DNA sequence: GCTTATCAATTTGTTGCACC
DNA sequence: GGCCAAAAAAGCATT
DNA sequence: TGATAAGCAATGCTTTTTTGGC
DNA sequence: CGGTGCAACAAAT
């Protein structure tokens, strides 16, 4: 499912809300989202999951293609740690 | 940390969104991300990520406190793969 | 190729958010 | 809603 | 904690998805 | 609108 086939299906369900406004909401709450990371805030919704930001020292690296040494910078990158609620609806076993 | 309810008050003050019509949408937003994950399907959202299933068979494990070795049953768990886009937004970032 | 993440069990303290 | 072409983003190689 | 699984440095080419007008 | 109880959280172990 892509982000517009979700939008397709949110909007067939919420019939009392016009697609165009659920398409707006998308997009509106993923940049919330995204946003409130790249302030380096995090994002809790029970049941669903939480996102943080996960420090990676400066290192020198590599360009796997030729090999050549790059010298790397710290950063912060984003990570996804699913809830409850969700580790057992998508467990199958 | 970003919540629902501000999630919801942002798309009230944005959109004009009722309060009623936000919540609900909100929620119904994370619950179709868990019922596609939940009918084994890939959710890829563009200019954010992707939320994946990767099956995992049982491994070695053990009781962290005492040292109990005990097995991690094998299991189909959740991932985030988040994208490029989303990674240089934050990698300059700092923890608030 | 090398770095980071997954996970096991239990206790203790914090919080999203359903409910009133 | 679809159809279209251009742009954006992701996917691949290998990551 | 410790065996095991996942992710990634550069980057050009390909493929998928989105965007905006009809 | 705001107050409260608590499973879902984080972090230590």
């Amino acid at each position: 499912m892509t982000k517009s086939e979700l939008i397709e299906r949110l909007a067939t369900q919420q019939s009392h809300i016009p697609a165009k406004t659920v398409e707006d909401a998308v997009k509106e709450m993923l940049e919330h989202m995204a946003s409130t990371l790249a302030q380096g805030e995090r994002i809790e919704i029970r049941g669903f999951g939480s996102f943080s930001l996960h420090y990676r020292a400066p290192r020198t690296g590599r360009n796997p293609k030729t090999g050549d040494k790059v010298e790397l910078e710290g950063k912060y990158v984003p990570h996804f740690k699913p809830g409850k609620e969700l580790r057992d609806r998508a467990n199958i076993y | 940390a970003l919540t629902k309810a501000e999630m919801s008050e942002y798309l009230f003050d944005k959109l004009g969104l009722s309060k009623r019509d936000a919540k609900e949408l909100v929620e119904l937003f994370f619950e179709e991300i868990r019922r596609a994950l939940e009918n084994g399907e890939q959710v890829k959202l563009s200019g954010f990520g992707n939320f994946d299933l990767r099956d995992k068979n049982q491994r070695p494990g053990r009781n962290p406190k005492t040292g109990e070795d005990i097995p991690i049953t094998a299991r189909r768990v959740v991932t985030f793969r988040p994208g490029q886009k989303l990674k240089s937004r934050v990698e300059n970032a700092s923890p608030k």
